[PDB]
């Protein structure tokens, strides 16, 4: 009906990746940093996994950017930090986890701009 | 179109059709290659008033699927829809 | 049906009928059904435990009020964040009642799924496609083998972690007088674009904060 | 042009025997039609 | 504005030329390096300035919907002409 | 297993459907086992679609069943529109039915003529591609491309019909029934053709449904099923036509069904030309459909929506739909999953030829080797959609 | 609504049976098929005399690519990269910089014509009608390298074909 | 009167439709007796099975019976009864009526992720 | 939990059995393959390669991972035995065109930045 | 604590410290209110009016950025009244805005573009001519195209409160109100390049980065500044293996979201 | 023009590669090419065969058939129009017209 299997779950052998791109690759788990050119925060909701950048060179003919790295454009999206780590382990990638940085809540007051005795008074509007 | 009458008679007879009425080739029953410029109409949302996008936004009127049963959270039998209706024979050409 | 030229009209009678049948199926096969949902554009999905495939597919095919005689499609979706990353989707069609229904289940890399060929002979090639592209093994399948990929092709391309251009590429070598595979090198790397906008588009689908 | 032919043969070109210093008595190709006539010869327009 | 490098190769309007020791200039040996001879920078210089009599002038590049998007240009500054971001045409305010 | 004949159509002949490697066991002239091997035109289309916006993915659908270009587009557009919850305007729905039926004629001419060409009847092939060539001009006049129009898009159609097109389509449709009649004067009552198709590849109604067949493959066996009649999707509820139904389930009935579908397509095309309404061609909602080039160069909002539509693309609400149409070959459907962004998360293509070809072994049992050529032809297999 | 394509019942009178016997033995329908082929022999062929005659096209035809100019002679392209972003085949590669006069102009514009699917999305997306698909469809080459267009080539195509391209735009811009 | 053709390939005509159905429906009712009375499958399948069987008795004419049943040709109704019967025998082995075998992981059916 | 549905083996002993069988079928096959496919390798080189492929997966201890490894190995055999492969597929195992790739720090240091 | 009071956000109860604004109350249930003039690291302005939102049983809409919440308010961030306020305000913003998106470096990463798509209308009814503004030269680092300015006054607040420089201000009045220095001045500061990031539009752009790349084609690499010992967290933007620009990366304890001009 | 509709591989004079060459299919195409008796020419028709086209970045597609066989003429388009292919064949005829096999042989 069922069996008991306890070993650490690993699938590197059956996934089909070459060894070169399992062992020497350093996955990076993180939440993307907000693009400071915009105030929207909808791209900092999920955890991404990416790999280390490798060499790109100029194509001798047209000057295009040539790569020999098959993982260069690979990005994975996860709901939680555990999932990204759980996926990375069973595929046998060396990874680093960077903790989410949450904006610190702040005290905002409009009245603070017109202050009798404080330096927060604004000189213009 | 430039077939002599005799050859016209022959190919009509061989095929059993009046081929000249419906010629395969096109001569001067085709549209002119140069046409007058068009003046295409505008859509129903080209209005200067009473045209707020919030009252015609299809995307934002979708909602997530309803959940009829979920594990965490004398009735009569029902078919997924009323039984399909039998088709009726064409009265234009019932038997080919 | 409203005078909103650009907005798809709602059919509410279809929504009611599909919700009634969702309960009916849940009432009859409570051992297996894990969830029932009907979308806004009227499409019923039944989520089931992977062990109820044959009982669930058989009931929908043979029951006198189901009669989903036709398997319209069978495919898998890969969602790596889920613990059971693979979701197996069955789209069925009922010609007696002119209705469609979707049956979904899940699995992982190392859990087999019962073959539905005993129920729908159409599933023979669909499951070979699922195995080849997703590496999901179906048990008791008459003939499971690759169907799309090249012979000796290592990997399962439709997994989200398989790179778009793969790992090996073919050319002809004069010296060995045959077509040789080699590690892939692109003259122009595929350029990845970040297109997602940082502003929320659909509040109705907002997920609760952590 | 001859408008009593069927559509597609009612216009045609007889290529020059020499163009840009190349003998084209025998060797002619569809790229010898200049852009102004290219539109007329392909019936994209109705006016030479 | 097609000047040649000391080697003998023509320079392009982007300013590109193969330096003295670059092997990649072999690709042109027995063939030719294609260089457009109408330099957009030099042609748009020739255009005369357009004297106008208002502080704000709009340019669409001509042709209405066959030009570029319509842009309004400010001409208050006297030390310089006002240029179109798209088509590069210059404007000045008349005797003012 | 007297002998195994591995028949590769690698050195392809003038069929153009693709390439099929067929592995068979011939116990004499008879066929005991048939095993199609179908990886030769697998191009990874479903994975590539995940890296493209919804607009960028549309041309992939032209290149599936590459004899049903605008019908494949409509299926993608009907799926995306359903997730977007928008509606294309009434004029475009008529243009999409009109060119849906011009595409059905395009498909059946290829289906019947190349089927007959493989069985030795070469001449009707040339007769009818003079007609397909005239249909390719309608495609080019509305889209600029003879084949891969990229014309039917979510929200409607890219451009409006140029002035003078409907007259030329009417002139083509007026002379076209005679062209079909000439084709039947060479095949319908021809004893050689009937001997090659009658009682070949018989399929029972019960086995058809279970094997997943659709289209003519069902209606040849007598199943009264057409998606245009039972689950209509554009204006097909507003046009009168009859569904041809077979009685014996053999190749010859399937041949007759297709030839009768060409006549019903001309019947439908006649109604579309008369009922074509005025108005706009794409949904008047610029967060989905691009604005007119005149408005984009005049209006700030139009330029912003133009800029974003052709870069990010419109975002589609999260959800999953299975949309199917009555494609000329059969039921063509797409299972499209949206994660809420502007790029599809998963796009599974349901090709009718995938199931039909899998059903070849069933149909070939107890037939000679020369019949297999007739069986594959009557299925109408193109390997663009079989493999994707 | 359906019809029966083949549900006839053959008549079993002697007159009808003899009709089928005459057909079977005298090959009547086969002669009829020979008649149709004979009629086509005396119909005029649909062939045209390429390259002297050409198949009809329309203004919307999507052919070889070219970069256009304004009447003054300045390039229309402002390096917005909307064409590069939309290109379904990723056939376009763009680099830009400020020109010596501060203008927003490209320094690299390339189309891999062997990647391009000739869909015309790039001309639909261009805000300034800078990139177009021309009317030329006869530009096959002998080497692969001859089909990788840089900026000079596309500018030269615009100079070569502007006369026709402008007229085609004039004919269709109102539909667009 | 008797149909020459069912219209469907591989589906032959039934000489004795009324009697053939009665046997099948009665067998179905008999088989359901082996299923727990509480299970939902037994209650619903009995209800439809009885309602059809009542019509079969009531209607002697084959054409009128089909119009009441609305299951296509009368041979199609027989083919469906045989499927319901074989389904019930399989349900007794599967026992779907039991409580849920197992519940899915936390975020198994959560879309978007 | 650790309660998982099995593919075939219910413990490594059964799995190692199927592994052992599959090696028999491959060991017998190489003599035939080297002939039907007209390969230029000796039957010794072929059998060493089969040994190499089986050895690389030595560490595996999960019964389910071993079932799939065997399932895949049999599919590979079925292609070679039935001659569905071609001479090119069979010879891809030997990487006869890829030039020697170094593995010592100094060698990798001279050529490129790859770790 | 007992400080916290209870407010509802579309019927979802959240407990907030007294003095929290409506915009901050909405952020706790995960919503982002649209904005142009509000920035959490600057003084509240309340002038763009894009944050206007409806309070149930309240006839008037309130500026969510500058309105302290009171006990038992239900903030309706998606009512018809709220949506129409956003559409009206976006229309006014785009009335005089130039048609520059193809030539504007901000294109593709513009809050005006993106919030126009999400909260604005799809079409214009503005049938007049537009405003045009001359450009100011405030140094070799920031390029000014002030026709695009939406007068959010973020740059003014940043320079006054963050950089401690009072060179920037608003001269004029009404529709003619302009942002600048009045005189020929260069806003040269070690933190000057930061006003590029806070400017929501292409009014202030990086001169070195002008025209070279678009946001969607650049790969983001999170790294660290090494031009000083503060270790500012940055983003290195690259395209086809080339470094295109340096952007800040938010770190609350180090550089917040600023960087120096040597870093930039 | 003298170009037969259908030619067998071992009497053919020119191979026209009309569509996508996948990795599964590449060995078969090189097999056919070797069986062709000389003189043999290849015509690459369309983007897919020319350089991969719109599946260029696919894992299962050869990025151009010139990786497998030598190509004499490249016909652009997706698809090239029938007229565009005809122009390509007529370009092959002119390419053959300029051959100098005997003239080279004399000077060897
Ligand atoms: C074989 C036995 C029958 C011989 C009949 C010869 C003949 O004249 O038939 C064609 C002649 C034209 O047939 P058609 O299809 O009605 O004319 C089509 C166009 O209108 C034709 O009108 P068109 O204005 O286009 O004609 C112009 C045509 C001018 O030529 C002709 O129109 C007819 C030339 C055939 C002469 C014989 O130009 C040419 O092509 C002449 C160049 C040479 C072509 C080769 C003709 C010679 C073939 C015999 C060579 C060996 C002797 O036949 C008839 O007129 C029917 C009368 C019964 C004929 C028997
Ligand atoms: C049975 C009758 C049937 C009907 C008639 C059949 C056609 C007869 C008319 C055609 C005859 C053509 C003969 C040439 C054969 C083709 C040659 C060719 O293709 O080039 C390949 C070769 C080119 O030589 P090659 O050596 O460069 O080619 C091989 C190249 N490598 C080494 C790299 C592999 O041509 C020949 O071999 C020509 C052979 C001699 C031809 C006769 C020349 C005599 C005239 C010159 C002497 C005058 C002295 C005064
Ligand atoms: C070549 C010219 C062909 C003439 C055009 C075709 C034609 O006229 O034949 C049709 C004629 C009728 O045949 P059909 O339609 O089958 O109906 C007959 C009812 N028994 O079919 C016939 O009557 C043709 C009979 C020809 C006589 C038999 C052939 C004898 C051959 C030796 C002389
Ligand atoms: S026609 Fe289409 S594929 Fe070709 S360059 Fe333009 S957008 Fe790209
Ligand atoms: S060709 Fe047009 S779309 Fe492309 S970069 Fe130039 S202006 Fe922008
Ligand atoms: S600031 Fe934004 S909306 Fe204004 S022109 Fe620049 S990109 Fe377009
Ligand atoms: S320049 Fe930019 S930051 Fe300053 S007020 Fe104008 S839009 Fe706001
Ligand atoms: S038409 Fe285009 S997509 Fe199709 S095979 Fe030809 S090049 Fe490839
Ligand atoms: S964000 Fe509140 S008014 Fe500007
Ligand atoms: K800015
Ligand atoms: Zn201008």
């Amino acid at each position: 009906q069922l069996i008991t299997v306890d070993e650490k779950l690993d699938i590197t052998t059956i996934t089909g990746v070459p060894e070169e791109h399992i062992k020497t690759r350093k996955a990076r788990i993180f939440v993307p940093a907000r693009n400071n050119m915009q105030s929207g925060v909808n791209n900092t909701k999920k955890w991404k996994m990416e790999f280390d950048t490798r060499e790109r060179w100029e194509n001798p003919l047209m000057g295009w950017a040539s790569t020999a790295d098959p993982l260069s454009n690979l990005v994975l999206t996860f709901s939680t930090k555990e999932d990204a780590v759980a996926f990375a382990e069973k595929n046998g990638w060396s990874y680093d986890v960077e903790e989410r940085k949450v904006p610190k809540p702040k005290s905002k007051s409009y009245g603070a701009n017109f202050s009798w005795n404080k330096r927060t008074r604004v000189s213009t509007k | 179109a430039s077939a002599t009458r005799f050859i016209q008679w022959l190919r009509n007879w061989a095929s059993g059709r009046d081929l000249q009425a419906k010629l395969q080739l096109r001569y001067q029953e085709i549209s002119k290659r140069t046409q007058p410029p068009p003046k295409l109409p505008v859509g129903p949302s080209h209005k200067l008033s009473n045209n707020y996008y919030c009252t015609r936004d299809g995307r934002r009127e979708a909602m997530p699927p309803s959940i009829v049963m979920s594990s965490q959270k004398e009735k009569k039998a029902v078919s997924p829809a009323p039984p399909i209706k039998r088709w009726e024979l064409s009265q234009d050409e019932p038997y080919l | 049906a409203d005078t909103r030229p650009t907005v798809r009209p709602r059919n509410d009678v279809a929504h009611k009928q599909l919700s009634a049948f969702g309960e009916y199926v849940a009432e009859i096969l409570p051992k297996y059904v894990q969830q029932v949902q009907v979308s806004c554009f009227n499409e019923l999905e039944i989520c089931i435990h992977p062990d109820g495939v044959i009982p669930v597919l058989t009931f929908l095919r043979d029951h006198s009020n189901a009669q989903f005689k036709s398997l319209a499609d069978l495919t898998a979706v890969d969602i790596p964040t889920r613990q059971n990353r693979f979701e197996i989707v069955y789209n069925l069609l009922s010609l007696r009642f002119n209705s469609r229904i979707r049956v979904k289940t899940y699995t992982d890399e190392l859990t087999p799924i019962e073959s539905s060929v005993p129920v729908y002979k159409a599933a023979n090639w669909y499951e070979r496609e699922i195995w080849d592209m997703f590496g999901v093994f179906f048990a008791n399948h008459p003939d499971l083998r690759r169907i799309l990929t090249d012979y000796g092709f290592e990997g399962h391309p439709f997994r989200k972690d398989f790179p778009l251009s793969g790992y090996v590429e073919l050319r002809y070598d004069d010296e060995v007088k045959r077509v040789v595979a080699e590690p892939v090198e692109l003259a122009q790397e595929f350029r990845k674009f970040d297109l997602n906008s940082p502003w929320e588009a659909f509040p109705a689908y907002r997920q609760p904060p952590e | 042009e001859d408008n009593k032919q069927f559509f597609g043969r009612h216009r045609w070109v007889i290529y020059t025997t020499e163009m840009n210093g190349k003998n084209t008595f025998w060797d002619v190709d569809g790229s010898m039609v200049p852009p102004e006539w290219h539109r007329w010869l392909h019936c994209m327009t109705d006016d030479p | 504005g097609v000047r040649t490098s000391p080697t003998g190769e023509k320079v392009t309007h982007t300013g590109q030329v193969y330096d003295d020791g670059d092997y990649r200039k072999v690709r042109f040996v027995g063939r030719q390096k294609e260089v457009n001879e109408n330099f957009a920078i030099d042609l748009i210089a020739e255009q005369p300035v357009s004297q106008v009599g208002s502080r704000v002038i709009s340019c669409d590049g001509g042709g209405g919907a066959l030009g570029h998007p319509r842009v309004y240009i400010n001409l208050d500054k006297e030390t310089k002409t006002g240029t179109c971001g798209y088509c590069g045409l210059q404007f000045r305010q008349q005797h003012h | 297993l007297v002998s195994n004949l591995t028949l590769n159509f690698g050195p392809q002949h003038p069929a153009a459907h693709g390439v099929l490697r067929l592995v068979m066991e011939l116990s004499g002239e008879m066929v005991r086992k048939c095993d199609p091997h179908i990886g030769l035109l697998h191009r990874g289309t479903e994975k590539l679609i995940e890296y493209k916006t919804y607009l960028q993915a549309l041309p992939y659908f032209d290149r599936l069943d590459y004899v049903s270009m605008m019908c494949n587009e409509q299926a993608y557009s009907l799926a995306v529109e359903k997730l977007l919850n928008i509606r294309p305007p009434p004029r475009a729905q008529w243009i999409r039915v009109l060119f849906g039926e011009i595409t059905r004629l395009l498909n059946h001419i290829m289906a019947v003529t190349t089927h007959a060409l493989d069985i030795g009847a070469m001449t009707p092939f040339f007769w009818m591609f003079e007609e397909r060539e005239k249909m390719f001009e309608f495609y080019e006049r509305v889209s600029g491309a003879r084949m891969h129009a990229a014309y039917v898009r979510p929200g409607g159609v890219h451009q409006d019909l140029p002035l003078g097109l409907m007259d030329d389509i009417y002139e083509f449709s007026k002379n076209f029934s005679l062209r079909i009649d000439e084709l039947e004067e060479m095949l319908t009552n021809n004893r050689i053709w009937r001997n090659r198709t009658v009682d070949i590849g018989i399929v029972t109604a019960e086995d058809a449904l279970n094997y997943g067949f659709s289209g003519v493959m069902l209606r040849g066996s007598g199943i009264q099923w057409d998606l245009r009649k039972t689950q209509p999707y554009d204006v097909y509820d507003q046009v009168e036509f009859d569904v041809p139904i077979g009685s014996r389930g053999d190749c010859y009935d399937r041949y007759l069904c297709r030839v009768e579908e060409m006549r019903q397509s001309i019947r439908i095309i006649s109604q579309c030309l008369n009922k074509m309404p005025p108005g706009e061609i794409k949904v008047d909602d610029a967060k989905v459909s691009p604005p007119k080039r005149a408005e984009m160069k005049t209006s700030m909002e139009s330029l912003i929506h133009h800029f974003k539509l052709y870069t990010e693309g419109y975002q589609v609400p999260p959800g999953a739909t299975y949309t199917a149409i009555e494609a000329p070959k059969g039921e063509f459907g797409v299972y499209l999953v949206s994660d809420g962004s502007s790029r599809p998360y998963r796009c599974k293509i349901k090709a009718p030829g995938f199931a039909h070809l899998a059903g070849l072994d069933k149909m070939s049992k107890g037939h000679m080797l020369a019949d297999v050529v007739a069986i594959i032809g009557t299925q109408d297999i193109v390997f663009g959609e079989v493999d994707r | 609504t359906y019809k029966y394509v083949n549900l006839r019942e053959p008549s079993m009178d002697m007159k009808s049976v003899t009709d089928r016997a005459a057909q079977t033995l005298l090959w009547t329908e086969l002669i009829r098929g020979l008649g149709m082929t004979l009629s086509y022999l005396f119909r005029e062929p649909a062939t045209i005399n390429y390259p002297f005659e050409k198949g009809p096209l329309s203004p919307r035809f999507r052919g070889e690519h070219a970069l256009r100019r304004y009447p003054s002679g300045e390039e229309r392209c402002i390096a917005c990269k909307l064409c590069e972003a939309v290109c379904p085949a990723q056939a376009i590669t763009i680099e830009a910089e400020p020109r010596a006069d501060g203008s927003r102009r490209t320094t690299r514009y390339d189309i891999d014509m062997t990647k391009c699917i000739y869909c015309g999305f790039c001309q639909e997306a261009c805000p300034v009608d800078a990139i177009v698909e021309g009317p030329n469809f006869e530009f096959s080459t002998e080497t692969h390298e001859e089909l990788l267009y840089n900026k000079e080539k596309l500018l030269n195509n615009g100079d070569k074909w502007e006369a026709e391209i402008a007229a085609n735009i004039q004919a269709d811009y109102l539909y667009r | 009167l008797l149909k020459k053709t069912t219209g469907l390939v591989g589906l032959a005509v039934c000489e004795t439709p009324h009697e053939r159905l009665k046997i099948l429906y009665t067998k179905i009712l008999d088989v359901l007796g082996h299923i727990p009375k509480n299970a939902a499958y037994r209650k619903y399948t009995e209800q439809i099975t009885n309602e059809k069987l009542s019509m079969v008795k009531a209607e002697p004419d084959v054409k009128k019976l089909e119009e009441r049943l609305q299951g296509g040709q009368i041979e199609e109704v027989i083919l469906q009864a045989e499927n319901e019967l074989s389904l019930a025998r399989k349900m007794i082995q599967w026992k779907p009526w039991e409580p849920l075998v197992e519940e899915p992981p936390a975020s198994q059916w959560k879309w978007p992720i | 939990s650790t309660s998982v549905k099995p593919i075939f083996s219910r413990d490594m002993n059964e799995a190692k059995r199927r592994v052992r069988e599959l090696y028999r079928a491959w060991y017998r096959e190489v003599p035939n393959t080297v002939h039907l496919f007209q390969l230029d390798i000796s039957v010794k080189q072929g059998r060493d390669k089969v040994r190499e492929m089986f050895k690389k997966n030595a560490h595996i201890t999960d019964p389910r991972v071993v079932d799939l490894l065997v399932i895949k190995g049999k599919m590979e055999l079925e292609e070679t035995i039935k001659v569905w492969k071609q001479r090119t597929h069979v010879m891809r195992f030997f990487h006869e065109t890829e030039a020697p790739r170094p593995k010592d720090f100094l060698s990798k240091f001279y050529v490129g930045h790859d770790p | 604590a007992s400080n916290l009071i209870e407010v509802f956000v579309d019927g979802q109860s959240v407990m907030v410290e007294p003095g929290t604004t409506v915009l901050q109350a909405c952020e706790k249930v995960g919503m982002q209110i649209p904005r142009f003039c509000y920035h959490e690291r600057l003084s509240v302005a309340g002038n763009c009016r894009m944050c206007l939102v409806e309070i149930e049983k309240a006839p008037k809409v309130v500026a969510a950025c500058a309105m302290p919440v009171m006990k038992g308010w239900n903030i309706l961030t998606n009512s018809e009244k709220t949506k129409k306020a956003r559409e009206g305000v976006m229309e006014f913003l785009l009335a005089n805005h130039p048609l520059d998106c193809p030539i504007c470096d901000q294109g593709g990463e513009c809050d005006l573009q993106d919030q126009s798509m999400m909260f604005g209308s799809d079409r214009s009814r503005f049938l007049e001519g537009k405003r045009a503004v001359e450009d100011k030269n405030i140094g070799p680092l920031v390029k000014t195209i002030m026709t695009r300015c939406i007068q959010c006054t973020r740059c003014i607040r940043f320079a006054s409160e963050i950089a401690g420089v009072d060179d920037l201000g608003t001269t004029g009045r009404g529709n003619d109100m302009q942002v600048g220095t009045y005189i020929e001045k260069m806003f040269m500061s070690e933190l000057s390049g930061n006003i590029i990031d806070i400017c929501p539009v292409g009014a202030l752009t990086s001169k070195p980065y002008a025209f070279t790349a678009r946001p969607w084609e650049t790969r983001k690499t999170e790294s660290i500044d090494v031009m000083d010992a503060v270790g500012s967290n940055i983003v290195v933007s690259t395209r086809t293996g080339e470094v295109m620009r340096i952007l800040p990366r938010m770190h609350e304890d180090i550089n917040e979201e600023w960087i120096s001009d040597k870093t930039r | 023009f003298g170009v037969v509709f259908r030619a067998s591989p071992r009497q053919s004079d020119v191979m026209i590669v009309a569509g996508t060459l996948t990795n599964k299919m590449a060995p078969a195409l090189r097999k056919v090419y070797d069986q062709m008796p000389e003189p043999r020419y290849v015509v690459s028709m369309g983007s897919c065969a020319n350089g991969g086209g719109y599946y260029h970045y696919s894992y299962s597609v050869v990025r151009g058939c010139d990786r497998i066989v030598p190509v004499d003429i490249y016909v652009p388009g997706c698809p090239p129009t029938a007229e565009a292919l005809l122009y390509g064949i007529l370009q092959l005829q002119k390419k053959i017209k300029r051959e100098k096999r005997l003239r080279i042989w004399y000077r060897r």
